[PDB]
RNA sequence: GCUUGUGCUGUCUUCGUCCA
């Protein structure tokens, strides 16, 4: 295989991965980060969706 | 792009603090590998001057 | 030829010296080789 | 092993494979092709084995 | 060309009874054989 | 420092990994048995040999 | 002309006092029964997969360190003196341990009552791990989480405590004489007053403290010998105290049949 | 890292009273009285429960290497 | 005269017993357009200059696996660098050296087993490992102590 | 690395017999024994058996190096007696007398079991 | 008769060990 084909076999179970724990923590940072830059924005409509949908993703055990 | 980069990454990996063609009399030891031997030897790097 | 196992979700694959390092499922870039097959033995002291 | 490849579409076409009826008796089947089908993500092998391919 | 060089024996009389190890220099009546066990290197005789 | 610095002993072969000292001599050594490590110097002739089991012996 | 007399008696711990022989012929006893009477303890490990945290020689050592059952191994014979090739079933006595945790939540604690004796010497009471009762756990191996599994078969070997300490049935053998010190073999350190400053011994009461009047006795040997013998649990404690004089007499009966056979 | 087969003064075997100690801590008695109650009397014996520090609880947290 | 006395009984029971890792690193290097180094078994036919040590120990990656117990001078990761090939080619059988040995030995006076082997690939997109070893140091005479 | 093996505490090669016996001229009828893979247990128990008999005028031994498992004892007695049969007398005195302690303790066993 | 495999930089810097 290919890198290329690599990225899309990845991709393609990335849209088929329901959940992993590792991908998880990787998408809250992710969002932690997008959220810090809609705050240094003064964005305070985007940030409320950041918030809730943090809030939604969290609650582990 | 690569010169604040370069620059940064020779000050901190070697120590010695300043331009890479001028590392002669330069501040060197400034940057030093951290102490991983015990919990109580890196408390002691951290906290070192 | 040889087994590896992916550093992320520990997913057993095997490559063929000319594949891109990378797990075939997550895409993770640091993957381990498995245990050999030989004997292993300990003198227990 | 290679159900993601994009050429097992045409590799798995005109193939003849052992099938579970389930209405069991297993019976030959010939491929007419393969649709991908969303939001059906099935266990394949293992709980972790979604798989999203459909043979028809 | 001593083949058993380089190959997993097993001991099987003497005090070291049973452990496996690598047969590393054969040059005649007398091998050398590495332990799993310890750490260590032992000369053998064949018949052992 | 000084000459008792460098002595010549007798071998006696002997299990594990340390030099052995008897303990009197630990003075003209000044040394001790808490890390300190010393040189051993192997002569390679009949002169030599002679030289130094008469001499610094 | 000896005397013994047991104070207390149990399966693991005997409380006796000798009499009537030489502080020599006590040491040499309790010295037998610490590092010279054979038990059996696990030797050799072969481990076919350890996916736990704990390293490989790790678990080893600590397999090594099980107590087992060796009542009957008078009967087993030592693995160098055994002719056979590679290991028979009398000389080695075979136990395998398996171990996994089913399910994504919790973790296993692995015990030494999982070890099942596979092969041994026939009929005989040898191998099987020691428990305290029927439903005694035993002692902790190792812990285990998720998709982690331990499987491995060890091999049991005949042994004496010199040769490595897993191999002693003894654990301490407290050893006491002369409570009073009437022998003055011990000189007592003290600020104000030695009498009031240093504790009663525990076999105090067992002889008659000297009299203010009495001299000293420069005839006097030490006579009474207060010893108690702690097993781990691989042999009794008579069991322990038989076979360390057995192995004392037979040290002493080689030696003399290499006195008569030097002429 | 975990309990020790056996205590290493003495040799007694106390790598099988750690589940009865902390059973016995749990239920409010003092870390004497505990270790009295599990009859271990030599304290060569009872500084290894003591000061046990039991530190698989932590490498146990990281995820399994293999599945 | 500061030594001590130590129970042997009790380091048999574990004491002051410990554990001790040692890592090694190697990668290929690209020296141009199409001179790169290749993670390999040697042989002794294809290459020249070997180690003393043993190849025999490798897979077919060129890399140990883990669970193999290793002495000093064995060879834990195979690597060769291309040569230019010389009029060998006159009558040798394809039995020429193009290759040239780059192994890692490990060390002369260190042994173990070998604990856990990374492969990745470095900020170049080259291959990349990196191999842990693993042995257990129990106290003898001359090891230091302190209160 | 240089740690020999535990098993040679114990475990007597082949070329390596158990009991030297060499006499010693300096004083008569005095022997001088050397046991290997032996130590103070077997030692100390014959040294202060021997030391009771009349007829031994000299006993004792020692051992050389720790690190090494052998001991070196030194007897001498009387005229009339000869070393070795005293040295015989003890071990079988000794053998004698812990068969009675072996058979009063598992009498008392016995009686408190 | 298929016959066995011998070789390693250098320069800085830092942190340590034993005396002092
Ligand atoms: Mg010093
Ligand atoms: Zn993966
Ligand atoms: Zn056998
Ligand atoms: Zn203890």
């Amino acid at each position: 295989l290919s890198n290329d084909e690599v990225n899309s076999i990845v991709k393609m179970k990335q849209s088929l991965s329901s959940n992993t724990g590792f991908n998880t923590v990787l998408k809250k940072a992710q969002l932690q980060e997008e959220l810090e830059e809609a705050r240094d924005a003064h964005d305070h409509e985007r940030v409320a969706r950041i918030e809730a949908e943090l809030k939604s993703i969290g609650a582990e055990s | 792009s690569t010169t604040i980069t370069s620059g940064l990454k020779y000050s901190l990996a070697t120590g010695n603090w300043g331009e890479q063609k001028k590392a002669m009399s330069s501040r060197a030891g400034v940057s030093q590998v951290l102490n991983r031997y015990t919990y109580s030897s890196t408390l002691s790097h951290l906290r070192r001057t | 030829g040889v087994k590896y196992t992916c550093g992320a979700c520990a997913h057993n694959f095997s490559l063929n010296k000319s594949d891109p390092v990378r797990c075939k499922e997550c895409g993770h870039r640091v993957i381990y080789k498995a245990r050999t097959k030989r004997m292993i033995q300990f003198d227990a002291r | 092993k290679y159900w993601y490849y994009p050429e097992f579409d045409d590799v798995v076409k005109g193939m003849y494979l052992r099938l579970n009826t389930g209405s069991s008796p297993y019976k030959v089947v010939e491929v007419l092709g393969s649709q991908r089908i969303k939001g059906s993500a099935y266990g394949l092998n293992s709980k972790e084995n979604n798989c999203d391919m459909y043979l028809k | 060309r001593d083949p058993t060089l380089n190959k997993t024996v097993k001991i099987r009389q003497g005090g070291y009874k049973g452990k496996i190890g690598i047969v590393k220099e054969a040059n005649g009546d007398r091998f050398r054989v590495e332990l799993h066990n310890p750490n260590k290197t032992i000369p053998i005789p064949c018949s052992f | 420092l000084h000459k008792m610095s460098m002595m010549a002993h007798r071998v006696k072969v002997m299990p594990y990994s340390t030099f052995r000292l008897n303990l009197s001599v630990t003075s003209p050594y000044n040394a001790d048995f808490d890390g300190d490590e010393m040189n051993l110097h192997v002569p390679q002739s009949e002169e030599t040999r002679a030289e130094l089991s008469q001499l610094c012996a | 002309e000896p005397k013994v007399n047991i104070i207390n008696a149990q399966d693991d711990e005997v409380e006796l006092m000798l009499s009537d022989v030489n502080l020599s012929l006590a040491n040499s006893l309790r010295r037998t029964m610490l590092a010279e009477v054979p038990t059996l303890a696990i030797d050799l490990v072969e481990i076919k997969m350890n996916t736990s945290v704990l390293a490989d020689e790790f678990i080893s050592h600590r397999l090594g360190l099980i107590p087992l059952v060796s009542e009957d191994v008078e009967e087993m014979k030592y693995s160098r003196d055994c002719t056979c090739e590679d290991y028979c079933d009398e000389c080695s006595v075979v136990l395998e341990l398996s171990a996994r945790h089913e399910g994504e939540e919790g973790t296993t604690d692995v015990y030494s009552s999982s070890l099942i004796k596979v092969s041994g010497p026939g009929n005989l009471n040898v191998g099987e791990p020691v428990r305290r009762d029927d439903y005694d756990q035993g002692i902790l191996l190792c812990k285990l989480r998720n998709h982690q599994e331990l499987n491995i078969r060890c091999i049991a070997k005949k042994g004496i405590a010199k040769e490595h300490a897993k191999w002693s049935p003894c654990s301490a053998i407290a050893f006491e004489y002369d409570p009073h010190n009437k022998l003055k073999h011990t000189d007592f350190w003290f600020e104000v007053d030695a009498k009031k400053e240093w504790p009663d011994s525990k076999y105090a009461t067992w002889e008659e403290p000297p009299k203010p009047g009495e001299v000293f006795d420069y005839k006097a040997k030490p006579n009474r010998f207060y010893m108690t013998v702690e097993t781990t649990g691989s042999l009794k404690a008579n069991q322990v105290f038989s076979r360390g004089i057995k192995t004392l007499q037979e040290k002493l009966a080689n030696v003399l049949f290499e006195l008569e056979n030097s002429r | 890292m975990i309990i020790p087969v056996r205590c290493f003064s003495c040799g007694k075997v106390v790598g099988d009273k750690w589940d009865a100690y902390l059973r016995l801590l749990e239920e409010g008695k003092q870390e004497g009285d505990a270790l009295d109650e599990l009859k271990l009397k030599r304290y060569c014996c009872r500084r290894m429960v003591l000061t046990h520090v039991d530190l698989i609880e932590k490498f146990l947290r990281y995820n399994p290497l293999e599945k | 005269e500061d030594s001590m006395i130590m129970n042997q009984s009790s380091i048999d029971r574990g004491l002051f017993r410990s554990l001790f890792f040692r890592s090694y690193m190697d990668q290929e290097k690209r020296f141009g357009i199409s001179i790169v180094e290749e993670f390999e078994k040697p042989t002794r036919a294809t290459t020249l200059r070997l180690k003393h040590g043993t190849y025999e120990k490798l897979d077919e990656d060129g890399l140990i696996a883990p669970g193999v117990r290793v002495s000093g001078d064995d060879i834990i990761i195979g690597k060769t660098t291309p040569i230019p090939p010389d009029t060998e080619e006159l009558g040798q059988r394809t039995k020429y050296h193009t290759k040239r040995d780059a192994s890692t030995p490990l060390r002369s006076t260190e042994n173990g087993i070998v604990d856990q082997v990374l492969l990745t690939t470095n900020q170049e997109g080259l291959k990349f490992v990196k191999v842990r070893m693993r042995t257990t140091k129990v106290p003898q005479i001359g090891d230091k102590f302190a209160s | 690395m240089n740690a020999p093996d535990r098993f040679e505490l114990f475990i007597l090669p082949d070329d390596v017999p158990k009991l030297k016996i060499t006499p010693d001229s300096r004083v008569p009828n005095c022997i001088i024994i050397k046991f290997e893979r032996e130590d103070h247990t077997l030692a100390n128990l014959l040294r202060e058996e021997l030391a009771l008999y009349p007829d031994v005028t000299f006993v004792a031994y020692k051992v050389e190096h720790p690190l090494f498992a052998n001991f070196v004892m030194r007897l001498q007695t009387e005229e009339g007696t000869r070393p070795k049969q005293a040295l015989e007398r003890a071990c079988a005195s000794i053998i004698n007398k812990l068969k009675t302690l072996d058979h009063k303790f598992n009498e008392e066993w016995n009686i408190k079991n």
